[PDB]
């Protein structure tokens, strides 16, 4: 099959279990992480009200990717771009596991 | 300089023993405030009779004891020779002002600053019910010109900032207002910026501008304030020059950089109250004043006299004078010797002779 | 350096004979082109201007500094 | 890659839909883009900039294989060889611009990966020679007989 | 330590072969070419500067020839025959 | 024989092979054999006093002047400053078996030491080194038939500890920690137990917090069966001990939110500015509302918060605590029972954590406070809090411990034990010779080198006892031959018994075969080396 | 053969290592150097250093603390650097015991090389100090005697406890005053023990003998211009706000309009804004608002015009102080007045002391947080001052935490080294000349104490000994006149658990460097 080492978990990454006998493996290029949505990107707000719902749209964001992720039936989340500790959490919740910064080869 | 706490601190002694009298200069400095060399004379002459002490065979704790004994005898000795004094006989004070310029290169010019020590400190305090003086309410300011007979003893206060109202001075029953807030074109704490997209928004903001700073101006005009002490601004600009020609078209004194350190001095001896907000300048936070005017020292700088203040402040103001400038500082150190001396007169009023008479009593 | 201790290099076996070999060429092929009736003569300078136009093995031998052992061997044979 | 603005692209969002609608639109076009390309019949595409992750993962998706050749000598010896025309956009490419070859594939020659295309027929614009040998420098030798 | 091991002494040249022949054979002709100009009733003088500071101004080739210092072991032999017929004959010198 | 060649051409041409091969060095032959024979034995003699129980430490100095005193032989060797590639090579040995057991990391040096010591003998006799290994190879497959042969089997239940406290013990007995001999064992076999998966499968010491603290006394070292945290509360007027706590683990620090994306938002007028300051102000409460709400006693941030939230939670009757690192915010969400919320938005009561007992601990006249978080129902996370009069016995005391759970977590992957105090090195030793009798002559002499060799662990547990080595190993040798008995070692510690089985000096079997194996695989790598080509240059 | 002595070298450039000989040798003479160095500032006739800096600095120290030497010094000896660190987690423990328990680990290691010197191995000399140390701490236990119940005598307890420490240190010439100093500082910590709240404040100037201890609190800030400088009943309101330029924590926010008029408008909004806070403080009905922060021009404006007192930069300490010295609470938030506790003092005033102005609280409402005001006559003297009153203080917090005290001047190493040697007389074998060398260092100790004050301390300690072997267990060095006396009587006293922790740290220290057999060093960067 394969192996390979363990590649730098986050904060809750010892609640997810660490065996499962039959799982759906997830190979992704993906980086599960609260970031800007572009490198370019700028938002332009006049209103608190607007505030709240840019706050809420991120949160939004990388939640549907997760639940688009969880969805799947997938049991085991590789990837090559970095997972972060709230993806971590949220895998660790659905008692799923999680693996970023997974090396090409 | 003669003062033996500086003669301490200037030079690097470099030795632990030499440091700790050096330090112990320092406290008698802070405490009585001369006889600086006398203490450390004291300690060496001990120190030397240590020596032969402890070659003699006495362990050094035998000798601290008796040293201790034979302090407490000598202050009950010293008491035992003082002579009671009261704050309104001046010629006591006067005496003792004399007696520490003595050894001070003013001592020629005695006569003059014996009475401005008196009443420099007289003038600081209550004389009912005083126990301590606070010497940082008497300035002392230096200006190099003239002779240390051009000392003076400005009873209002003194500033070295120049007028910038160019052209304005000599203010006479002066309305004096001290702000702390800028005049420029607004400014909020928040990053703010105006966007201008059309020609009429262009034209639109330097009219608002003018018109916001003519408005300040005519607010803090409309209080009947004359003179105007600005705070010193580092983040904006303190004083714009529209504000400037704002304020002089009005004839009103604008006095900017005003240090952040000096606002509670400036308060105390006009009476005026910091504003920091335009909303609350009014005409009962000015601080009446009699003449505010800029005098040149014959051609050896500019100061700015406020003589004369209704409900004259707590606080007084000393100019020294000197055709070099070693010589005004030992006249600042001199002078400052003498206020030490009627202050440690205002607490613990006692007196005794000096001349060496207390010394060779002790001995006896 | 090592616990023999000696002061000074040490070469044993095979480096030492392929030096040894070494050596007994250089000497034969410094003299090898001086040989039978196409053979050549040779110019020796002796570091002052001194001009030694020879054919001699002998002579050449003597002349040259040789610092080998083995070298000095043959030299002298 | 999806093609960019040339003084400078700043993403302006005003609204929360903006910002959850402007990677999957952008997902969207990009998959809309390599299915125009793979439906002409196109299976092997080769670039000469680099290669978006999106855009292999549509490739790798539809099936269509991807060449990428940092040289534009290269890019133009290809074009020559294969008969195409190298596109200044990425749209689908017409019948004439399409290129034909008798087969491209990944080899192994030695210890050197290699994409290989050719052509059976004994024809063509280009010939490669592959040499092969111990050295080299003895190579570089070859070469220069060669020439 | 460990000194370098070498067969013959160090500053020790050799060259051998085409190279010798050719430098022999134009070391020689520089020397020729040194004094061609020295030979027949049209000749014309050199004027030798000798290392103790006298002056040598002659047109006979041997004089010139043990005026000049060479390095080349060829020149030297091409010095010492012309001082041979100088010594031999008495003239010849810049023929030969 | 050195600085690789210098013949210079035989036509007196320059002769130049390899880069600066003027400076470079070279050792060949059975020379370079003797020589990294020679620096292995001088390794392995310097370790060889810090085994056993009277075993003496080292005491170690870094390149800052910072002193370190251990027995650990793998830290000794990480810590010494070495430029021969033999020595690298026993350094990394010793790391070897540190890494896959833990334990007897001075053994193995011990042993590879002893077994290129024989090879030298036998390399003087005119034996290729290649056969010396094979023998050696074959004596290490008999010695550990032999040694699966004489193991036991211990339980390894939570019921009866009784096994697992003496083979910690015997790990503990040769640290300094042998002064609280059984509290150490113990400690360490409860931490171990607590934190497993009892599935025979692995230990996960990142479950284990192991962290020191200088005051106090080498007995106060006690077992939380919970976390210690370095932190304290945030407001110095909010309680010191909160009871049956329900901890809320937070991830998200208690300020107005901040979108990720590069933003602006524009205030452009009076009313604009009202809004502003209202929703920082609703924020705030509707944050502190938020998590008085599921009936948290206790709140735990990762990413610390400001004054307001301070005041608000200190109002609120909610003892907090902020910037706690994020192991330590795993390590209290595994011992408590709760998950770790991302946002107050998703802060319910299910997601709570509990706790008995939440205290802050004060260490004498030095100011520093630390948190307890323990009594909890079910906790999966230990820590492990030691104390000491200097932190240098504190850090041993650290390594020492973790001895001590490496061997319980070997004892976990598998339960077969042997006898220490060399007897089992003596029975190997009896089994390797006895196999070697009837076995062809030539691999005869490696095989018994390798017996010899084998030896040498009864002769320095003697030696170091104060006891004649060669006497009393003999004497044991005898008496195991004569009864059998492969549980007779040496009495290290004077008690009167040779039976190590009495004695109750009990260590794992794998980490002995591990030894053998380790050892054997690095000598037979070093005695193939037979070359050695160094830059030399001796560069500054 | 050793890695050092071998053909072949195994070591970087600089790189060494001292193998058994030259390990101990250099192990001892660390210790017994660091030893040597920190006594003779031991008991009361102990003598005060000199710690002169080399650096740029070239700081003055005169000190009698044993760990503040003992940090002070470049030791490149690791034995010394482990003797150092147990100094400085003595003191870390507890502010007493650091020259003991350096001397006693000092002795300890003298008497293992002289051990060592004549045949015995380490392990042995261990095991023999294990067995004395079980010994000696089980007789100290059993000597500790305990007053917590009885409030006189655990004042009178406290008072000798005081005395006790302060009499090795510069204040024994005033001891009487700063014993009642000290102990009545503690006490009004009212069982806290946390000696942040003790604040000391030194003053150049005067006698030691002036030096007091406030009946209320002392701040060095000052306040603002147009404010209140004297406040009777005062209700003081404590904060850890802004009050400086105050902005919405919102980092993206900015300002964007079209005309400078609404800048006009939202600079009146910012400053209106500051209004309604300073506002809403004072609608918590006080005289007195202390900030932790900074209190910038428009607020303090504010503040006098509606007459109250308002101190600036008073910081995390000042501010938790204030908070035990007056019971307010540390407030951040004001839409609550009704939640928020107030602090509450007689008078505030500003007092004169040297040339200075600092302050005053008068008539606390609670005074568990105290100010100490050290006068001198030197910078040095200042500092030693306020280090031994640390000591004290430290040492008071520790006997009101365990009230359990121990009989000082050589009583319980007296009678710790008589169970010792009735163990080592009970013992076979040479754990039987450990045990005994053990109570030898154990007897140098008061021995020690005996020399520097320039007694016959060889003839003090065999009547010392002879005491605690005839049954007079609490028989001491009397060092008024040089002879032995009973410690209950005189009241020397001393805390049960700073002798426990010298016996323990200085047995342990000894036990670790006892242990080594090899000293490895890389080569130094
Ligand atoms: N109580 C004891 N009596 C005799 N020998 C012991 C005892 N405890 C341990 N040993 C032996 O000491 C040897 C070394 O153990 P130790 O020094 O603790 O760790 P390491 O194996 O890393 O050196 C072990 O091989 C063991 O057999
Ligand atoms: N008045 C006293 N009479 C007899 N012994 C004293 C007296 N004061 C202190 N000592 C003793 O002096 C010893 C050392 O105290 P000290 O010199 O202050 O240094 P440290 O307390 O740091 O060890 C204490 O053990 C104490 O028993
Ligand atoms: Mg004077
Ligand atoms: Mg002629
Ligand atoms: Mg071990
Ligand atoms: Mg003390």
């Amino acid at each position: 099959g394969v192996a390979f080492k363990k590649t730098f978990s986050y904060a809750g990454f010892e609640m997810q279990p660490k065996k499962y006998h039959n799982p759906k493996i997830a190979l992704l290029n993906v980086e599960l992480e609260l970031k800007a949505e572009k490198d370019n990107a700028e938002i332009r707000v006049h209103t608190v009200e607007d505030y709240q719902a840019i706050v809420d749209a991120e949160w939004n964001i990388l939640y549907d990717k997760l639940e688009k992720i969880h969805h799947s039936g997938a049991k085991v989340v590789l990837s090559k771009l970095p997972i972060g500790d709230v993806a971590t959490q949220y895998f660790a919740d659905r008692d799923m596991f999680c693996a970023g910064r997974v090396p090409e080869e | 300089t003669n003062d033996g706490a500086t003669i301490l601190k200037q030079m690097q002694v470099l030795h632990p023993a030499a440091r700790m009298l050096v330090e112990l200069s320092k406290a008698q400095d802070i405490e009585a405030g001369d006889g600086t060399t006398s203490v450390v004379i004291i300690a060496g002459s001990l120190l030397d009779s240590c020596t032969k002490l402890l070659q003699k065979g006495i362990h050094p704790t035998i000798i601290s004891e008796s040293f201790q004994k034979a302090l407490e005898k000598g202050i009950e000795i010293l008491t035992d020779m003082s002579r009671p004094v009261e704050l309104s006989d001046r010629e006591t004070l006067l005496n003792s002002a004399t007696t520490s310029l003595n050894s001070k290169v003013v001592s020629q010019y005695s006569s003059l600053l014996s009475p401005m020590s008196v009443n420099a400190v007289m003038k600081v305090i209550d004389p009912a019910t005083a126990t301590s003086v606070d010497l940082r309410d008497i300035k002392i300011v230096k200006k190099l010109g003239g002779t240390i007979d051009d000392c003076e003893l400005v009873e209002g206060l003194v500033l070295t900032q120049k007028v910038s109202n160019s052209g304005i001075t000599r203010v006479e029953k002066a309305k004096i207002g001290l702000i702390q807030f800028c005049l420029s074109a607004p400014k909020t704490d928040m990053d703010n910026q105006i966007v201008v997209s059309d020609y009429a928004q262009m034209d639109r903001v330097l009219r608002e501008e003018r018109a916001y700073i003519l408005n300040l101006v005519k607010q803090i005009k409309k209080t009947g304030c004359n003179v105007l002490l600005i705070q010193k601004s580092i983040l904006r600009d303190a004083l714009s020059d529209l504000a400037l020609h704002f304020l002089n078209k009005m004839k009103i004194m604008v006095i900017k950089d005003i240090e952040r350190e000096d606002i509670e001095f400036i308060c105390k001896t006009i009476g005026t109250k910091p504003v920091a907000h335009i909303d609350q300048f009014t005409a009962d936070m000015l601080g009446s004043a009699e003449l505010a005017e800029e005098v040149n020292l014959n051609g050896s700088g500019k100061l700015l006299k406020i003589t004369g203040c209704a409900s004259p402040g707590k606080t007084v103001t000393i100019v020294v004078r000197g055709s070099n400038k070693l010589v005004i500082e030992e006249a600042e150190r001199s002078i400052h010797d003498a206020l030490c001396v009627i202050r440690c007169l205002v607490k613990k009023r006692a007196l005794i002779a000096g001349g060496g008479a207390p010394e060779i009593e002790l001995a006896l | 350096e090592g616990p023999l201790s000696v002061f000074g290099d040490r070469s044993t076996g095979e480096t030492i004979r392929s030096q040894n070999v070494m050596a007994a060429a250089s000497i034969a092929n410094i003299v090898k082109s001086s040989l039978g009736p196409v053979g050549l003569d040779k110019m020796l300078v002796d570091d002052i201007g001194d001009v030694t136009i020879t054919n001699d093995g002998a002579t050449i031998l003597k002349l040259l500094e040789v610092e080998h052992p083995a070298a000095k061997v043959l030299c002298e044979l | 890659d999806g093609m960019i603005t040339e003084t400078k692209g700043t993403v302006l969002i005003k609204t929360a839909e903006e910002l959850m609608n402007f990677s999957k639109g952008e997902e969207n076009l990009m998959d809309a883009q390599v299915k125009a390309i793979a439906d002409t019949g196109a299976n092997v595409v080769v670039t000469g900039g680099k290669v978006a992750d999106m855009a292999l993962h549509y490739a790798n998706k539809y099936n269509i294989m991807l060449v990428r050749l940092n040289s534009k000598w290269d890019l133009r010896r290809l074009c020559k060889t294969v008969g195409a025309t190298a596109l200044p956009r990425l749209t689908p490419p017409v019948l004439e611009e399409m290129g034909h070859c008798d087969s491209v594939y990944l080899s192994e020659v030695g210890d050197t990966q290699v994409v290989v295309f050719k052509h059976e027929k004994e024809d063509g614009a280009i010939s490669t020679i592959v040499l092969r040998g111990s050295t080299d420098n003895l190579m570089d030798d070859i070469e220069r007989a060669v020439d | 330590g460990h000194r370098p091991v070498l067969v013959l002494s160090q500053n020790t040249k050799r060259e051998s072969g085409r190279k010798v022949q050719s430098g022999n054979i134009n070391a020689a002709k520089t020397i020729a070419d040194i004094i061609r100009t020295c030979l027949g009733p049209k000749s014309m003088m050199k004027m030798l500067l000798d290392p103790m500071g006298g002056i040598v101004m002659t047109n006979d080739g041997n004089a010139i020839l043990r005026e000049i210092q060479v390095q080349h072991p060829a020149a030297k032999s091409m010095i010492e025959i012309s001082r041979t017929q100088d010594e031999e004959v008495g003239d010849g010198t810049t023929s030969v | 024989a050195s600085m690789g060649t210098l013949a210079f051409d035989e036509y007196g041409r320059p002769f130049l092979i390899i880069k600066d091969q003027d400076r470079k060095s070279r050792l060949m032959g059975l020379e370079a054999l003797k020589s990294h024979i020679m620096a292995a034995k001088a390794v392995a003699n310097t370790m060889r006093t810090s085994l056993g129980p009277n075993g003496l430490d080292k005491m170690m100095v870094d390149k800052d002047g910072d002193v370190t005193v251990t027995n650990d032989g793998a830290t000794i060797l990480s810590m010494m400053d070495v430029d021969h590639q033999i020595a690298k090579l026993m350094v990394e040995l010793s790391k070897s078996q540190d890494d896959e057991i833990g334990d007897g990391t001075t053994g193995v040096v011990v042993l590879a030491g002893a077994l290129l010591e024989e090879a030298e003998q036998l390399l003087d006799r005119g034996i290729h080194p290649i056969r010396i290994a094979d023998g050696y190879e074959q004596a290490a497959r008999v010695a550990i038939e032999h040694l699966d042969k004489i193991s036991d089997s211990v339980l390894v239940d939570i019921k009866d500890t009784e096994p697992l406290i003496q083979t910690a013990k015997t790990t503990l007995g040769s640290k300094v920690v042998n002064s609280c001999h059984r509290q150490m064992a113990e400690i360490a076999v409860n931490a171990v137990l607590t934190v497993a998966d009892m599935e025979r499968r692995d230990v996960d010491f990142e479950l284990i917090k192991v962290e020191g603290k200088v005051g106090g006394r080498l007995e106060d070292t006690k077992l939380i069966k919970g976390v210690i945290v370095d932190k304290d509360f945030s407001h110095p007027q909010m309680p010191k001990k909160v009871e049956d706590a329900k901890i809320a683990i937070l991830t998200c620090p208690f300020e107005p939110p901040k979108p990720k994306t590069k933003h602006k938002l524009d205030v452009t007028s009076v009313e604009d500015y009202k809004a502003l300051q209202k929703y920082e102000k609703e924020k705030f409460e509707e944050m502190i509302q938020q998590i008085k709400e599921t009936g948290a006693n206790l709140a735990i941030c990762q990413w610390g918060f400001d004054d307001e939230a301070n005041h608000l939670l200190l109002q609120n009757n909610l003892p907090a605590v902020r910037w706690v690192g994020g192991p330590e915010i795993e390590l209290i969400a595994i011992a408590t029972g709760g998950r770790i919320v991302p946002r107050f938005s998703e802060l319910t009561a299910e997601k709570l954590g509990f706790a008995g007992l939440v205290q802050e601990i004060s260490f004498g006249t030095t100011k520093d406070k630390m948190l307890v978080i323990e009594q909890c129902k079910n906790s999966r996370a230990v820590t492990i809090f030691i104390r000491g009069g200097n932190k240098m016995i504190i850090e041993e005391a650290k390594r020492s411990l973790h001895d001590a759970l490496c061997v319980i977590r070997n004892l976990i992957r598998d339960n077969r034990v042997v006898y220490g105090g060399g007897a089992a090195e003596i029975s190997c030793a009896l089994a390797v010779s006895q196999e070697a009798d009837k076995c062809p002559t030539l691999e005869q002499y490696a095989m018994r080198a390798f017996a010899d060799a084998l030896e040498v662990i009864p002769m320095a547990l003697s030696e170091n006892s104060g006891m004649n080595p060669i006497q009393t190993m003999t004497e044991v040798r005898a008496r195991q031959v004569k009864e059998m008995n492969p549980a007779l070692g040496i009495d290290c510690l004077h008690k009167g018994t040779n039976d190590m089985k009495q004695q109750h000096v009990i260590e794992t079997l794998i980490g002995k075969k591990q030894q053998i194996s380790l050892a054997t695989q690095m000598v037979r790598m070093i005695l193939k080396i037979d070359d050695i080509r160094k830059p030399g240059e001796s560069e500054e | 053969a050793s890695l050092s002595l071998a053909p072949v070298n195994i070591f970087k450039a600089g790189a060494d290592e001292e193998r058994a000989e030259t390990a101990r040798l250099t192990s001892f003479i660390g210790a017994i150097a660091i030893g040597d160095l920190v006594k003779s500032t031991l008991g009361p006739k102990g003598m005060d250093k000199i710690l002169l800096s080399s650096g740029r600095d070239a700081s003055l120290m005169v000190t009698n603390d044993g760990a503040t030497i003992l940090k002070n010094i470049g030791v490149d000896n690791p034995a010394a650097k482990v003797l150092v660190d147990m100094s400085r987690v003595q003191d870390d423990e507890v502010g007493d015991g650091t020259t003991s328990v350096t001397v006693l680990a000092a002795e300890l290691l003298r008497e293992a090389e002289s051990l060592i010197a004549k045949k015995i191995h380490p392990q042995t000399i261990i095991a023999g100090w294990r067995e004395a140390t079980k010994a000696a701490r089980e007789a100290l236990l059993s000597s500790a005697v305990d007053h917590g119940s009885d409030e006189v005598k655990f004042r009178q307890d406290l008072m000798n406890i005081a005395g006790t420490t302060l009499s090795s240190k510069l204040l024994t010439h005033h001891k009487d005053h700063f014993t009642k100093l000290a102990v009545e500082a503690v006490l009004r910590l009212k069982g806290s023990g946390n000696l942040e709240a003790i604040h000391i404040i030194k003053k150049l100037g005067g006698s030691l003998a002036d030096s007091y201890l406030d009946e209320g609190f002392l701040l060095d800030k000052k306040i603002g211009v147009n404010q209140p400088k004297r406040i009777e009943n005062a209700k003081i309101l404590i904060a850890n706000t802004g009050m400086d330029t105050d902005k919405i924590k919102i980092f993206g926010s900015r300002v964007r309009v079209d005309s400078t008029a609404k800048v006009a408008e939202i600079e009146h909004a910012e400053k209106e804004k500051m209004k309604e806070k300073v506002e809403r403080i004072l609608k918590h009905g006080i005289n007195c608002f202390i900030n932790r922060q900074l209190i910038y021009n428009y607020p303090e404006q504010l503040f006098g015009a509606a007459g109250v007192m308002a101190i600036e930069h008073a910081d995390f300490a000042g501010v938790e102080r204030l908070a035990l010295v007056t019971g307010g609470e540390i407030a951040s938030t004001f839409d609550h007045p009704e939640l928020v506790k107030l602090g509450s003092c007689k008078l505030i005033e500003e007092v004169m002391i040297g040339e200075d102005k600092l302050i005053h609280f008068s008539g606390v409402a609670l005074g568990e947080a105290c100010t100490i005001v050290l006068r001198g006559a030197t910078q040095q003297i200042l500092d030693e001052a306020e280090r031994s009153l640390h000591d004290a203080l430290c040492v008071l917090a520790q006997t009101v935490k365990d009230s359990r005290t121990v009989y000082g001047g050589g009583c319980s190493e007296m009678l710790m080294a008589h169970a010792v040697t009735q163990l080592a007389n009970r013992t076979p074998g040479k754990e039987a000349v450990a045990m005994e060398s053990y109570a030898k260092a154990l007897r140098m100790l008061p021995t020690i104490i005996a020399d520097n004050a320039g007694y016959d301390s060889a003839d003090l300690v065999a009547q010392l000994r002879a005491a605690h072997s005839e049954g007079n267990t609490t028989a001491g060095l009397d060092m008024r006149e040089g002879t032995i006396g009973d410690m209950a009587i005189l009241g020397i006293t001393e805390s049960f658990q700073v002798k426990r922790q010298v016996l323990l740290s200085a047995a342990e220290a000894a036990e670790v460097i006892l242990r080594v057999d090899n000293i490895i060093k890389a080569a130094p960067r």
